[PDB]
């Protein structure tokens, strides 16, 4: 069944083929699409892309909109891919979760554009492509598989290159020790509150996020005798029993 | 001979060797060790670790007046069922720029240093077997653990372990000894008549 | 010591049905004794007419060989009628409702004058017993015809207590007056006078029999078939004194039954010869004695469990066969003399009969260790194991009781071929010593086995399989031409429990060489002959010995049994055992020089790995870093002797090739406070180590991989040192700033990310911290449990064949497999690869999760979990099973002293995979008890899957990787750059890992990681099976939190895009994949 081309609450089917496999005797994959907007930096004029292909990197979304432009003459500012958490490697950010410095939904992706004309243009253009597949499946523009899954991901047994991760370690430790010395200087200056108060700081506490987190993780004597009323009450307690 | 075979006239002998002779270097010229004969095979005496001891001249060469010696000892049972009395000595250093001639510890620093010595070296045992503990105390690194864990309290020059005594030993376990050494089994010669 | 009384009470409630199936068999017994009251008698008669009496009737007469002749049997019969009373389990109300069908007793004594006072000659006392039973048989048939019960009852000749010289008549209630329900058989056995004899000819050394050898079997059989009622007299006396006796009867005979020591017989190739009434009369002797100072070991006043403990403790410590026994008399003390009889011995002075001569020496020898083990497992207050003591049955399998089981086919033919087929002696003294060829051949074959093995085994058992103790009236005895015999077996099963420290010792020495050989040297070189030799050793010692050749397939105990059978018992017999052969060649053969002639307990490949690591560890301690290396120490599976492919040099495609090692430095306070900079500082240390190693030790090769196993830290770079000897090591750096940093990530995580990050921290604890003490305790335990390493390699081969290993962790596999070693109860320690592996599978079938944990103490026999520690791990198991009762996400709770939390190795396994493991173990144990230990049974046990697994994505390779994986049916080098290692390795493991990691909510995948342990002769056949999740049974509408791959057809419903998902699976492995199937 083919003629269905629009879902219930704002969605678009964009289907496409799969190339030749040696052991599959119309292999077709889907893309759910939905346009949306917000007011912040990179949530305005974005397309929710649901069921994006398995490791769909920058380059074949790029050629997808490139042959959209070379086929139907669209406008596309597509050089970016956002929220592409494919296999589940970046759900949390353990760097920001363990320390403050060097810092400060499931199977979805974010395709931002820049123009409202571009979002309306490409939205109705892929709606047209949805409808034209919905009436006929024959000559859709398709997946050019100049294989990026076999080079842009196959690193699992390739050793890491020596000078590369040498330079990576060098610049990362340089900038980290720089802003760590900054965070030690900031707390080991004389922190003075703006009325008159002076913040108590340990000898080697080295940051102020540590102070406030120590605050959050850290969020009488006797007598039963010797008084007139107390020994009167205990003498009456002896009278009780 | 029959009636006292030689392979059981052995098996109780300990030998006292030098760790320099066992390790090729000469910074182990002190620190003699004891090896206990356990299993005889084929004119070879396979030994196991039996203890460790300094020479007397080493700790007499370490003791100086105008400092304190903090010495500790703990009786710890390992990850095997060997129980070991293991000792420790440490001498209170003076810092560089110290102008007073004494550098004594205030005896609460001695109790706290001896406390952390006992805790971290009973953490280094129980977390070791005999072979793991022996390979741990050959390159003197429990001393580095004591020094790093104690420089928060007092400086403490030349911490040493100085003495390790076996108290009880579990069983034999020929398989464990031969896995400490290496394999071996013989079918030998045959008489030629 | 609280719940044991409640166990006794629930056990008696389970075993007692003593109102319903008792009175109807009492009434049918009333009918039976009235019938044998109204039997007609028979006058004084003789043999020349009794042959014509039983000439062509419907009833034959039983006998012992020879068929008695009237020349030396000028014999006479008198049919007087004796009294009738009840004996045994029913008489003492010790009836057990076994579905097999227990027995019940009748008293037929004799008058004192009807048979002559010369019962010390040539079995005609039991021949007048036999003709007595013959006329009672025929005229009892007559009386049941006149009482019309020819329909449902069946009377049958049988052997009383499996004795071929003592037949009885048993009624079976075969298919108001029909009966087919309860315990079936009622047997008709005899008695004699209380005085048939002269009292100096009852101790079993005596003789008057034909041509002075003793006849202990003969003068025990006449003494037993005389006295069946004085035992009742003083047994009822002791039952009138003590009231714990009947409970002691039922639970002691339950113990004996549930470990299979029933009092059938022993001598004729039967496991047993010990049971209820022997147990209870020795219990009565223990009440009236037990010490040399007349120490009453037991008192007749306390409870039943204390009395059973006293009896089991006494017959565990006190040895009765090889040196000394305690005598007891009846009409009392019990005195220990130190004179052994080479027979399980306790003596009388009233009946004057050695009672336990129905028990043989080997069956007593193994019952003594069973009672010692029962004492050991009831005298520990830590655990709760009354199921192990009483409730479980250990005899129901032919293999879990005995480590080795050989089939002796004896195609020797007939009696007139016995002389030149059997290589033993046969004649007069052997036939008067052992009455039948059954117990003669059984005693000889257990002696030949005991001498051929010596200290290479612990205990021996001989079973004449196919032995039938019943026979029809159409023969005087059991006629059986079965498999080439004429006696009461078809073949022989010789069963072995071994000493695993000394099985594969390839030289079994006799005594030393003197100038004139001792009696031991004489019998040794007689016993061995061509194998025997005189060898001088490396310490200069001359011994008599013989040399065997260890193969990977054959244990040399097999060749010893085969030689000592084809030399000393027969010559054309056959010894078969292909169970051990199949299990031994299931383990992969390493591509090592002369490694078909290695053993299976040989860990020398692991030792060479450890020596290459020792050289690398030396150069790393002698290199100089900004921090001194505190401890560099190995944590790999082949360091705890576990790996499938035991390490062959220069083998990239082994997944256990790169062995994990962890190094740590001094506690520097300058470790960075953040996780990514911490990992980059650790790999800065590794970069320094690598550059100094490539500077000075140029014969070592080194690159850098990248760990991805701990989630959400993507900087864990591990270097890989390729030794010149040919091995590889993944180096990790552990700091003391790792666990506090992870725990504070738990602390300030978002409130719905906390169990996720706790799983991350659990992966870190399982990898870095807990694995170190894990490999330490397994390496220290595997030298006292000798067979642990081969049964783990077999068990993980089983898991990888059935394709579970990508979910169940290897440390979980090791803990599951160490359970029947550190807790072998109520069985023994595994002495064979076969026994160990089948005991592992039996346990994981038997192990129900949701009420029982897998908490276990990794200790050598003879550090522990105390009572507080055991209650603590019990209580946190109850905490987890009340926070989740049905096992939604934690399926296995396995825990030890090195991990009391349980969750550590068993997190992250799906409930389909865990239920498939328990289900496959249940399938295997039921199929093994269904078919039996056969070669096709073992082969189908190792057939991969073929069940409700749904996908079969079949994948191949460019080159099969068994040459470069070291399993021979030659790599000895490393390439000039370290990236051809990639194309020599295989990608299927992390391919299916990434696929399941992406698709984890909709469907769970599985593969095999060792590609050609199971993937054919080349190393190519690797399948990928997928199972759809419990959510995806309909067609849901699109919400945001689905995490699926969509193909909606209408607008509302969405279905799986199955075609595109396995197409892109094929695209992800498009060189590797060749095929797809759906079931």
């Amino acid at each position: 069944i083919e003629d269905i081309s629009a879902m219930k609450n704002g969605f678009i089917v964009v289907p496409f083929k799969l190339p030749d496999h040696k052991a599959l005797p119309a292999s077709l994959h889907f893309m759910f699409a939905k346009r949306h907007q917000s007011s912040n930096s990179n949530e305005s004029d974005c397309l929710f892309l649901v069921n994006l292909p398995l490791l769909s990197n920058i380059e074949h979304m790029k050629k997808f909109v490139g042959q959209l432009c070379g086929k139907y003459d669209t406008v596309s500012h597509v050089e970016e891919l956002l929220y592409n958490d494919e296999f589940g490697l970046h759900e949390v950010d353990l760097s920001a979760l363990t320390s403050d410095l060097m810092s400060s939904p499931r199977n979805t992706a974010l395709l931002k554009f820049v123009d409202a004309a571009s979002i309306n243009n490409c939205w109705n253009a892929l709606k047209k492509y949805s409808n034209l597949h919905a009436k006929h499946p024959n000559e859709l523009f398709e997946w050019t598989y100049t294989t990026p899954s076999f080079t842009t991901f196959v690193n699992f047994y390739k050793p890491l290159d020596i000078d590369y991760l040498k330079e990576d370690i060098h610049t990362h430790m340089a900038i980290f020790e720089q802003r760590e010395a900054q965070a030690q200087e900031d707390v080991q200056s004389s922190i003075v509150d703006e009325d008159g108060f002076t913040l108590v700081v340990g000898k080697n506490t080295k940051s102020l996020n540590s102070i406030r987190k120590k605050i959050l993780n850290k969020n009488k004597k006797a007598k039963k005798d010797f008084y007139r009323f107390q020994v009167r009450e205990r003498k009456k307690q002896e009278i009780n029993q | 001979t029959g009636l006292k075979s030689a392979s059981d006239a052995l098996k109780g002998r300990v030998v006292e060797v030098c760790l320099a002779d066992l390790q090729g270097s000469e910074d182990h010229s002190f620190r003699k060790i004891k090896l206990r004969v356990d299993e005889v095979q084929g004119k070879n005496l396979l030994t196991n670790f039996h203890g460790m001891d300094f020479t007397t001249d080493k700790l007499r060469s370490m003791v100086r007046k105008w400092q304190t010696l903090i010495e500790a000892n703990v009786t710890v049972k390992t990850s095997d069922d060997y129980v070991l009395r293991i000792f420790a000595i440490a001498f209170t250093r003076k810092q560089a720029n110290q102008v007073k001639r004494h550098s004594y510890a205030q005896s609460s620093h001695i109790r706290a240093i001896r406390k952390v010595i006992s805790e971290i070296l009973t953490k280094e045992v129980q977390g070791s077997t005999l072979a793991q503990l022996t390979s741990k105390l050959i390159p003197e690194v429990i001393n580095k653990e004591i020094e790093n864990a104690t420089k928060d309290i007092f400086p403490l020059q030349n911490i040493h372990v100085r003495k390790v005594k076996l108290l009880k030993q579990p069983k034999f376990d020929v398989g464990a000894l031969m896995a400490l050494h290496g394999e071996g089994s013989g079918e030998e010669k045959g008489k030629k008549v | 010591s609280n719940i044991f009384k409640l166990q006794i009470d629930e056990l008696l409630e389970q075993v007692k049905l003593k109102q319903k199936h008792v009175l109807k068999v009492e009434k049918f017994l009333h009918k039976l004794y009235d019938i044998l009251q109204e039997i007609p008698d028979w006058e004084e008669k003789s043999l020349a007419e009794v042959d014509s009496f039983f000439k062509n009737k419907i009833v034959s007469v039983p006998f012992v060989d020879p068929k008695p002749i009237p020349q030396n049997t000028n014999y006479k019969f008198n049919y007087k009628k004796p009294d009738i009373s009840l004996i045994g389990s029913f008489a003492l109300k010790a009836g057990i409702y076994q579905p097999n069908g227990s027995s019940i007793d009748t008293l037929l004594t004799m008058p004192k004058e009807l048979f002559e006072k010369k019962d010390f000659l040539n079995f005609r006392c039991l021949h007048k017993r036999s003709v007595y039973l013959a006329y009672l048989t025929h005229h009892l048939l007559i009386l049941l015809k006149k009482d019309k019960l020819d329909s449902f009852l069946q009377l049958e000749y049988s052997y009383f207590d499996n004795d071929p010289l003592l037949p009885i008549l048993r009624i079976s209630c075969s298919k108001d007056y029909n009966f087919y329900k309860t315990r079936f058989s009622i047997n008709l056995l005899i008695g004699f006078p209380y005085k048939v004899f002269e009292p100096k000819k009852l101790l079993p050394n005596r003789n008057c029999i034909r041509i002075l050898p003793a006849t202990p079997l003969y003068n025990f059989s006449v003494l037993s078939s005389s006295t069946h009622e004085n035992y009742l007299k003083y047994l009822y006396k002791t039952k009138k004194q003590t009231e714990s006796f009947v409970e002691a009867t039922v639970l002691g005979r339950l113990w004996l039954q549930q470990r299979g020591f029933s009092s059938n017989m022993s001598h004729s190739g039967s496991l047993g010869g010990f049971g209820t009434f022997e147990f209870t009369i020795l219990m009565a002797a223990l009440l009236n004695g037990g010490g040399i100072n007349s120490n009453k070991i037991l008192l007749h006043g306390f409870s039943s469990y204390q009395l059973f403990k006293g009896v089991i403790k006494y017959l565990a410590t006190m040895d009765l066969c090889h040196d000394g026994h305690l005598q007891f008399h009846s009409n009392p003390a019990s005195k220990y003399i130190d004179e052994g009889f080479q027979t399980p011995t306790l003596f009388d002075k009233s009946t004057k009969v050695n009672i336990l001569t129905k028990m043989t020496v080997s069956s007593y020898q193994i019952l003594k260790e069973y009672a010692g083990e029962t004492l050991r497992m009831l005298n520990n207050v830590v655990q709760d194991q009354f199921s192990n003591i009483f409730l479980t049955n250990i005899s129901r399998f032919d293999n879990l009781k005995y480590d080795l089981c050989y089939d002796v086919q004896l195609p020797l033919g007939k009696y007139n071929n016995l002389e030149t087929s059997l290589a033993a002696t046969f004649g007069s003294m052997e036939r008067v010593k052992f009455i039948t060829l059954e117990n003669f051949l059984a005693h000889k074959i257990t002696n030949v086995a005991r001498y051929a093995l010596g200290d290479r085994i612990k205990y021996i058992q001989i079973e004449m399989v196919g032995q039938k103790s019943d026979f029809p009236i159409t023969k005087r005895k059991v006629y059986s031409n079965t498999g080439g015999n004429h006696f009461n077996f078809d073949f022989v099963r010789v069963k072995l429990i071994v000493n695993p420290s000394e099985c594969d010792k390839l030289v079994t020495k006799g005594p030393a060489h003197s100038e004139t050989m001792s009696t031991e040297a004489a019998v040794f070189k007689n016993f061995w002959g061509i194998k025997s030799s005189l060898r001088r050793f490396k310490d200069g010692s001359i011994t008599h010995c013989c040399v065997w050749s260890t193969s990977s397939s054959e244990p040399i105990i097999s060749s010893i049994v085969n030689f000592a059978l084809q030399k000393h018992v027969s010559k054309k017999a056959q010894i078969s055992n292909e169970t051990i052969k199949k299990f031994h060649n299931f383990l992969p053969l390493p591509n090592l020089p002369s490694s078909a002639k290695t053993s299976v307990l040989n860990l020398s490949s692991f030792f060479n790995l450890k020596k290459s690591f020792d050289d690398l560890y030396k150069i790393i301690f002698q290199m100089k870093l900004p921090l001194s290396v505190k401890s560099i120490l190995p944590v790999g599976s082949a360091f705890r002797y576990t790996s499938l492919c035991q390490p062959v040099p220069f083998a990239y495609s082994d997944p256990d090739f790169f062995q994990d090692v962890i190094l740590e430095f001094e506690t520097s306070p300058k470790w960075p406070d953040e996780i990514t900079s911490l990992e980059k500082a650790k790999t800065a240390f590794l970069l320094k180590i690598q550059e100094e190693l490539s500077a000075n030790s140029s014969t070592y090769r080194s690159f850098f991989s990248r760990d991805e196993s701990i989630p959400y830290n993507l900087e864990i770079v591990t270097l890989n040192i390729l030794t010149p000897e040919g091995y590889g090591f993944k180096f990790r750096v552990l700091t003391e700033r790792d666990e506090i940093l992870y725990l504070r990530a738990i602390a300030n995580a978002r409130n719905e990310l906390k169990p996720e990050l706790e799983a991350t921290f659990l992966k870190f604890t399982a990898k870095y911290l807990a694995s170190v003490r894990h490999t330490r305790t397994l390496e220290n335990i595997s030298h006292s449990y000798q067979f642990y390493s081969p049964v783990v390699r077999l068990f993980k081969r089983w898991l990888d064949t059935h394709l579970l290993l990508g979910h169940i962790t290897d440390e979980l596999a090791e803990l599951i497999a160490i359970k029947p070693f550190v807790d072998p109860a109520p069985y023994f320690i595994p002495g064979s690869l076969e026994n160990g592996f089948l005991k592992v599978l039996k346990f994981i079938s038997q192990w129900n999760w949701k009420d029982d944990p897998l908490i276990l103490d990794l200790v050598k026999p003879e550090e522990r979990l105390t009572l507080a520690q055991y209650k603590g791990i019990q209580m946190n198991f109850t905490n987890l099973r009340n926070s989740d009762p049905n096992g939604t996400h934690l399926q296995f709770f396995v825990a030890s002293k090195n991990d009391p939390s349980g969750i550590l190795y068993s997190s992250g396994i799906p409930l389909p995979i865990a239920t498939r493991l328990t289900a496959l173990a249940k399938v295997a144990v039921n199929l093994l008890q269904t078919h039996g230990l056969n070669q096709q049974t073992i082969n189908l046990l190792f057939t991969p899957g073929l069940k409700d697994y749904d996908f079969v994505v079949d994948l191949r390779t460019p080159i099969g990787l068994k040459s470069s994986c070291g399993i021979l049916s030659a790599p000895s080098n490393f390439p000039e750059n370290l990236n051809d290692l990639s194309e020599k390795m295989d990608p299927t493991y992390q391919l299916v890992k990434y696929l399941n990691l992406k698709y984890k909510n909709s469907l769970i995948l599985s593969s095999r990681k060792y590609i050609g342990v199971n993937g054919g002769e080349k190393g190519d056949k690797n399948v990928i099976t997928g199972l759809i999740k419990p959510l995806f049974k309909g067609a849901h509408k699109f919400r945001v939190n689905l995490d699926c791959n969509v193909k909606p057809v209408d607008d509302e419903n969405v279905i799986l895009n199955k075609e595109a998902i396995f197409h892109e699976i094929a695209a992800f492995g498009n060189d590797m994949v060749i095929n797809f199937e759906t079931d």
